[PDB]
């Protein structure tokens, strides 16, 4: 279903807010993302890891240079955060991306893992910074 | 701070002249020409224009941001 | 105050730049 | 839902600073931040 699927979809809004937080190769790492191709037509992709690519961008007031490193079942290449789009994974797009996996071979993740795998960001929005961490996000 | 709306004493309207006053002070007239000019007989509202300090100047160097 | 998408400001493509 | 947001002091950026946190700005990193105006029903009478 795609309704279960849009869950864990990390939007351009969330996205601002652990532009320098640890464990970012952890929490978002799992997470699915409706990056923009460009007409109109949208490709999910798996959250493979982070990479940094050497372009510095502003998105709106922050900027991060930051890149992601994500996958259409086979063809994958660098991403950057700011082609993200806000909109939900429509039912056109849900079967083109589960065809896709069909077609890479790649298993399609479990209800269970998308279910534990949503609070991950719910509980990671809502950690107090305790720790030592404002001196490397200000850094 | 800033340049006051009304006379005190009289109650007529000279907040809207500070800027005027400046203008022809630095043209060329002198003060005792510029206050007629624009139309301040009474002696009591005169003291708005030549008493009146610019503060507000000072307070704005202190920009919050930017 | 989540996302207060209200769409959205107009994201960039790909294949745009 | 309201973090208490404040302003940073020299910045003048906002910040969202929870209870048990420490007093400094996202970014720079500073030691003054102050409040943002209430949301009431500030009328005053023009006397
Ligand atoms: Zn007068
Ligand atoms: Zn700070």
């Amino acid at each position: 279903l795609p309704e279960e699927l849009n869950r864990v979809r990390l939007s351009r809004h969330k996205l601002e807010r652990w532009c320098h937080m640890p464990f970012f190769a952890k929490t978002v790492t799992g997470c699915f993302v409706r990056i923009g191709i460009g007409k109109p037509v949208y490709r999910v992709a798996e959250i493979t890891g982070v990479v940094e690519t050497a372009k510095v961008y502003q998105l709106g007031g922050t900027r991060t240079n930051k890149g992601l490193q994500l996958r259409h079942g086979n063809d994958q290449r660098v991403f950057r955060l700011e082609f993200v789009s806000n909109q939900e994974f429509t039912e056109s797009e849900f079967m083109k991306w589960k065809e896709a996996m069909f077609s890479a071979g790649m298993q399609l993740p479990t209800l269970d893992e998308i279910n534990k795998k949503e609070l991950s960001i719910k509980e990671a929005l809502n950690y107090k910074f305790n720790d030592q961490d404002i001196e490397e996000i200000v850094k | 701070m800033i340049i006051p709306v009304r006379c005190f004493t009289c109650g007529k309207i000279v907040g809207n002249k500070w800027e005027a006053y400046l203008g022809l002070l630095q043209a060329e007239y002198t003060e005792g020409d510029a206050l007629d000019a624009l139309g301040l007989k009474r002696y009591c509202c005169r003291r708005m224009l030549l008493a009146h300090v610019d503060l507000i100047e000072k307070l704005l160097n202190y920009a919050p941001l930017e | 105050t989540s996302t207060y998408g209200r769409y959205g400001s107009q994201t960039p493509m790909y294949g745009s730049g | 839902q309201q973090p208490m947001i404040y302003i940073c002091g020299e910045c003048h950026t906002e910040n969202e600073i929870k209870s048990r946190d420490p007093i400094r700005c996202r970014e720079c990193g500073y030691r003054i931040m102050y409040k943002k105006r209430t949301k009431r029903l500030v009328v005053f009478d023009a006397r």
